């Protein structure tokens, strides 16, 4: 056996592995609330007499 | 797989394979191809045996 080849196949797997276990999983989504602004209620015309 | 033509004019003819070189060099290479099966045997006992 050629005892170079087995060190670069560990030394591989080792770099897969490690490279495998770094990865983070982190999500900073919004919110699907909304924001509400201001309104004022309009007046409908009316008619007045006596 | 050979056909019947072919047959016919390689024993018509009385060949026989004839070749130019030594015997040392088909078992190196034969030495070779152990070599690579081993390296191979090797890596996958110090890794995949399991």
């Amino acid at each position: 056996p050629n005892d170079e080849a087995t060190i670069k196949a560990l030394d591989n797997v080792i770099k897969q592995i490690e490279a495998l276990s770094v990865i983070v999983n982190r999500s900073e989504k919004a919110d699907d609330a909304q924001i509400l602004g201001p309104n004022t209620y309009k007046q409908l015309l009316e008619h007045l007499f006596s | 797989a050979v056909e019947l033509e072919q047959l016919a004019a390689y024993g018509l003819t009385g060949a026989y394979p004839r070749t130019n070189h030594s015997v040392d060099t088909i078992v190196k290479t034969v030495n070779n191809i152990s070599a690579t099966y081993s390296t191979i045997a090797q890596m996958l006992s110090t890794i995949d045996l399991d």
